[PDB]
RNA sequence: CCGAGCGCGGGAACAACCGAGACCGCCAGCUAAGGCCCCCAAGUCUGGGCUAAGUGGUAAAGGAUGUGGCGCCGCGAAGACAGCCUCACUGGUCGAGUGGCGCCGCGCCGAAAAUGA
RNA sequence: GGGGAGGUUUGGCACCUCGAUGUCGGCUCGUCGCAUCCUGGGGCUGAAGAAGGUCCCAAGGGUUGGGCUGUUCGCCCAUUAA
RNA sequence: CGGAAGGGAUAACCGCUGAAAGCAUCUAAGCGGGAAGCCCGCCCCAAGAUGAGGCCUCCCACGGCGUCAAGCCGGUAAGGAC
């Protein structure tokens, strides 16, 4: 009968954005937020690690994006659709940018979220530096 | 950015040279500078004023404490003029030089629960000809299958006036520092005895 | 390429002269040596894109140059009855038809001078700037397509 | 083939499209279609090209010094192609490439809709 | 002569609905589209100017009151930036 | 009394510098200007912004149980409700 983990303790990471690629790095920031790299991977619990980001004002992203490429939000009022290009995103909060990506990579479900909220981005760099900071790349 | 609190006294025409004058009062009333907020440890720019009186009998509350450490006579109310600051003390009409323009927030009168008539000026059914179960209706309010459902924000019966509400760029015709008085052109909202907040416009 | 105080940086060479200094932002992916006398760029690959930088900073590192040392400055031509150039300490001051004489400032770095009311010596280091603020003043008041009136370069009329 | 296989895998979802005919059980193994960056199992695999449009993410006649690949035909160090009013051309001079056509791959324009993408 | 776009018209098909999906016009309330009527910015003009013509960009807002007819539409009166 | 003024980024379009292509070219690098439209600005709602924010001031021990930990039960405090 397979074997089930007990209680264990987050492994705090700090990964530096500057540089990466925006789609790139969330792919792996997704999986760190899950197990699915410790080989004691369990579906059902929220174990994986509690990423998190700096210096995001600073991702790179390909082709034109920047200036084309948009996020839409919608109010439920008509014409409530709003439609933000990713340049005025960094322009403002810009950690936006990062953390809609990594957000559209976890599972929808009520343990998605939970997952979301160990992933934690800055503008950076520093940060609440509580306990492990292990520079990760 | 200038301010104070007061209240709506009235109003009532006057006469500047040969020309009639609709004028409404405002008791701008001494108010004390409770406390001053800044990015130090606010994030923002602003003063608490006070405003009238309070006995120092439901002043049993910690207020006590927020009036003492400013050192000032307890007030019955206080709100924040934001980017305004004066100096530590008081301010008063003084601030307002007539011919000056001045915006004015205040509470409208309440209307409670009032038609779609009233509420949003519709035009309702025919008082004759037919139908006269519809005479201060709505009508029809989406369409069929598509989108079918009413939209967000349809104007429809509800709660009316008793809200925050602000004229803008009155002329102050006059002020009486001798009894606190503060005179503009009438149309400032809330009734008699209501509260409201005079400031300098934005025009130019 | 002789006066020149050129000098290579991680992205952008930068050009020096007795008239003054010019930073020159060229891409990274070319060559830029500097001989003891006259520089030169070079391009990796034959290929169509690098083709097209090399050219272009390849002169505009020479605009650099014969800015820092001779400079540039363009002439503007003032035509029509009314309309006339005037100087105002280093501001130029015109009249051209508009119920108010248009008052244009120079940007910094440029500075331009009045000869007579019907020329105007704009004039910097910057090719770009002078270009830039030669047209800006042509835009106050295009060539009539129909006279022969408002602002002009040296070139012939519309008519 | 569905009907009677709206039982299973893929195609986002979808009777008849791709895989395949479910007697029951198994916390075993191998493959099919389709896939192997995350949502989601499996290579951000290796080697070589093409595309700069989000093309890909789904439209035509037709149009264009977009971009690579191929071929033939005209001028030229007897100095050629541009601009030095010039094209031709000699002294000029960068001087060594240049002009025309045709075939292929990928792209560009042509390309306007009604609740929010 | 040739190629398309749209799904407002006129049609074709007979797939849902016949143990029921109320049909025209008006009123009330609108919201969306842009292929824009007005206002805004532009290119060209056979653009002197004033005014037009045509194409381009552009929904933010606006887009009148009556006569005849059930009419939609249309015609007409008086206006309008429309 | 309101539509604004103003700042920013732009559409069509107008340019600067400028090659690929010794010329030329607003463009391929790069820069300027440019709409009642876009983002701000104005007014209003707004921390169930479960990401539940901030500031000023006020009150503060345990009284018997739970041996562990989360809790239970009487009187209170600031203060709140009837
Ligand atoms: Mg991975
Ligand atoms: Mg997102
Ligand atoms: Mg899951
Ligand atoms: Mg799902
Ligand atoms: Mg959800
Ligand atoms: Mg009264
Ligand atoms: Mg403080
Ligand atoms: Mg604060
Ligand atoms: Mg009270
Ligand atoms: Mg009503
Ligand atoms: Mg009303
Ligand atoms: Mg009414
Ligand atoms: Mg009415
Ligand atoms: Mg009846
Ligand atoms: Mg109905
Ligand atoms: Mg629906
Ligand atoms: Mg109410
Ligand atoms: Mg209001
Ligand atoms: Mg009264
Ligand atoms: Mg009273
Ligand atoms: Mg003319
Ligand atoms: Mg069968
Ligand atoms: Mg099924
Ligand atoms: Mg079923
Ligand atoms: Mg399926
Ligand atoms: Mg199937
Ligand atoms: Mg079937
Ligand atoms: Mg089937
Ligand atoms: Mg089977
Ligand atoms: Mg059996
Ligand atoms: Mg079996
Ligand atoms: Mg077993
Ligand atoms: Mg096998
Ligand atoms: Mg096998
Ligand atoms: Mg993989
Ligand atoms: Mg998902
Ligand atoms: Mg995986
Ligand atoms: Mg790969
Ligand atoms: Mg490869
Ligand atoms: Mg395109
Ligand atoms: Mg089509
Ligand atoms: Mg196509
Ligand atoms: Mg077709
Ligand atoms: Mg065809
Ligand atoms: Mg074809
Ligand atoms: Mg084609
Ligand atoms: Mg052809
Ligand atoms: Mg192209
Ligand atoms: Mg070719
Ligand atoms: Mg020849
Ligand atoms: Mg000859
Ligand atoms: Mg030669
Ligand atoms: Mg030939
Ligand atoms: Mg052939
Ligand atoms: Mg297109
Ligand atoms: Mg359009
Ligand atoms: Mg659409
Ligand atoms: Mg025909
Ligand atoms: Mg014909
Ligand atoms: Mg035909
Ligand atoms: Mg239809
Ligand atoms: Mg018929
Ligand atoms: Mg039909
Ligand atoms: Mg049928
Ligand atoms: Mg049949
Ligand atoms: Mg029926
Ligand atoms: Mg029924
Ligand atoms: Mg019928
Ligand atoms: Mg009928
Ligand atoms: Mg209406
Ligand atoms: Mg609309
Ligand atoms: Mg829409
Ligand atoms: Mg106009
Ligand atoms: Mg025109
Ligand atoms: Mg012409
Ligand atoms: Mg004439
Ligand atoms: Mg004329
Ligand atoms: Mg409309
Ligand atoms: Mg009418
Ligand atoms: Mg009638
Ligand atoms: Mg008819
Ligand atoms: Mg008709
Ligand atoms: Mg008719
Ligand atoms: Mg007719
Ligand atoms: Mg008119
Ligand atoms: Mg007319
Ligand atoms: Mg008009
Ligand atoms: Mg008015
Ligand atoms: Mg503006
Ligand atoms: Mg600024
Ligand atoms: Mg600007
Ligand atoms: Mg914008
Ligand atoms: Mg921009
Ligand atoms: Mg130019
Ligand atoms: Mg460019
Ligand atoms: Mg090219
Ligand atoms: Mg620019
Ligand atoms: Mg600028
Ligand atoms: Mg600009
Ligand atoms: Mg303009
Ligand atoms: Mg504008
Ligand atoms: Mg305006
Ligand atoms: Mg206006
Ligand atoms: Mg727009
Ligand atoms: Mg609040
Ligand atoms: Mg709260
Ligand atoms: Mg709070
Ligand atoms: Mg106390
Ligand atoms: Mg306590
Ligand atoms: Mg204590
Ligand atoms: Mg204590
Ligand atoms: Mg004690
Ligand atoms: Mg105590
Ligand atoms: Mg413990
Ligand atoms: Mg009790
Ligand atoms: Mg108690
Ligand atoms: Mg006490
Ligand atoms: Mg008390
Ligand atoms: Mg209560
Ligand atoms: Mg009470």
């Amino acid at each position: 009968k397979t074997y089930v983990p007990k209680q264990v303790e987050p492994r705090w990471v700090l990964i530096d954005a500057e540089g990466k690629t925006l789609g790139r790095l969330a792919t792996k920031i997704a999986t760190l937020l899950r197990g699915k790299h410790r080989p004691d991977w369990t579906p059902n619990v929220a174990m994986g690690d509690f990423v998190v980001v700096v210096n995001a004002d600073k991702i790179r992203v390909t082709g034109k994006k920047l200036e084309q490429k948009i996020y839409t939000r919608y109010s439920g009022y008509p014409g409530g659709l709003k439609k933000i290009p990713l340049e005025k995103m960094l322009a403002t909060h810009p950690e936006r940018v990062l953390e809609h990506a990594v957000k559209g990579m976890l599972p929808k479900g009520p343990l998605g979220r939970r997952l979301f909220k160990r992933l934690k981005v800055y503008a950076g760099p520093d940060h609440p530096h509580q306990a492990q900071r292990p520079e990760k790349l | 950015m200038k301010g104070i609190l007061g209240v709506k006294v009235g109003m009532t025409r006057i006469f500047r040279d040969d020309r009639a004058v609709p004028v409404t009062v405002i008791l701008a009333g001494p108010c004390p500078v409770v406390q001053r907020r800044t990015p130090e440890k606010d994030g923002y720019t602003a003063v608490q004023l006070g405003f009238l009186p309070q006995n120092p009998k439901r002043v049993n509350r910690p207020l006590k404490g927020h009036f003492a450490k400013a050192g000032v006579e307890p007030v019955r109310i206080l709100r924040e003029i934001r980017d305004f600051n004066p100096e530590g003390d008081t301010v008063t009409v003084e601030i307002f030089k007539p011919g000056e323009r001045v915006d004015v927030t205040g509470t409208s009168k309440g209307r409670g629960f009032a038609g779609v008539m009233k509420r949003w000026n519709f035009a309702g059914g025919p008082d004759s000809h037919g139908a006269h179960k519809i005479h201060r209706h709505p009508g029809s309010i989406g369409n069929r299958k598509t989108p079918g459902r009413v939209y967000k924000g349809k104007k429809m019966a509800g709660h009316y006036g008793a809200e925050r509400v602000t004229v803008m760029n009155l002329e102050v015709v006059d002020v009486i520092p001798e009894e606190n008085l503060l005179l503009v052109k009438g149309a400032v909202p809330g009734p008699n005895g209501g509260l409201v907040i005079v400031r300098e416009t934005k025009k130019a | 390429p002789k006066g020149v105080s050129v000098e290579v940086a991680p992205g952008r060479v930068k050009v020096k002269g007795p008239k003054g200094e010019l930073e020159v932002p060229v891409s990274p992916e070319m060559r830029v040596v500097v001989e003891e006398g006259v520089v030169r760029v070079e391009r990796p690959s034959d290929e169509r894109r690098h083709k097209s930088l090399h050219g272009l900073t390849r002169t505009l590192i020479a605009n650099a140059v014969k800015g820092v040392s001779e400079g540039y400055s363009k002439e503007l031509l003032i035509k029509g009855i009314g309309y006339r150039a005037r100087l105002v300490g280093r501001a130029l001051e015109l009249t051209v038809g508009f119920s108010h004489p248009v008052v244009v400032e120079p940007p910094e770095g440029i500075t331009f001078e009045v000869p007579e009311p019907t020329r105007v010596r704009v004039s910097g280091i910057d090719k770009q700037k002078v270009g830039q603020v030669a047209a800006n003043i042509r835009a106050i008041r295009k060539p009539s397509a129909y006279h022969e009136k408002g602002i002009y370069y040296a070139g012939e009329p519309v008519r």
